[PDB]
């Protein structure tokens, strides 16, 4: 039914509708094909003791 | 459909996989010092009567 509705909607929305639905789907497919990523960070520090000067 | 079932089962077994990556760290330390450190002295000349 979803397909029927989508087809109907795209028909109303015209070709342009279909095209980018296709792009979205492609994006989805591409994501699924490769789903992964990471973020980079710069280094954090560790604790230390501070001595106050006289 | 037995065929589909079996194919499904085999596909299921083979397919399973998953990956993930994140960075987190846990650490805790509590230092209690109720004091200003001593052993601090300048060089002075003092004398008493």
């Amino acid at each position: 039914k979803a397909a029927e509705l989508i087809a109907n909607s795209l028909a109303t929305a015209g070709d342009g509708l279909i095209e980018l639905r296709k792009l979205e789907a492609a994006e989805d497919i591409a994501y699924q094909l490769s789903r992964s990523r990471n973020i980079t960070y710069l280094p954090a520090g560790q604790s230390v003791l501070l001595q106050l000067p006289q | 459909l037995r065929k589909i079932r079996a194919a499904q089962n085999i596909s299921k077994t083979i397919a399973t996989s998953q990956n993930r990556i994140y960075l987190t760290a846990d650490n805790l330390v509590l230092n209690l010092q109720d004091e200003s450190f001593t052993r601090g002295s300048d060089s002075l000349i003092k004398g008493k009567k």
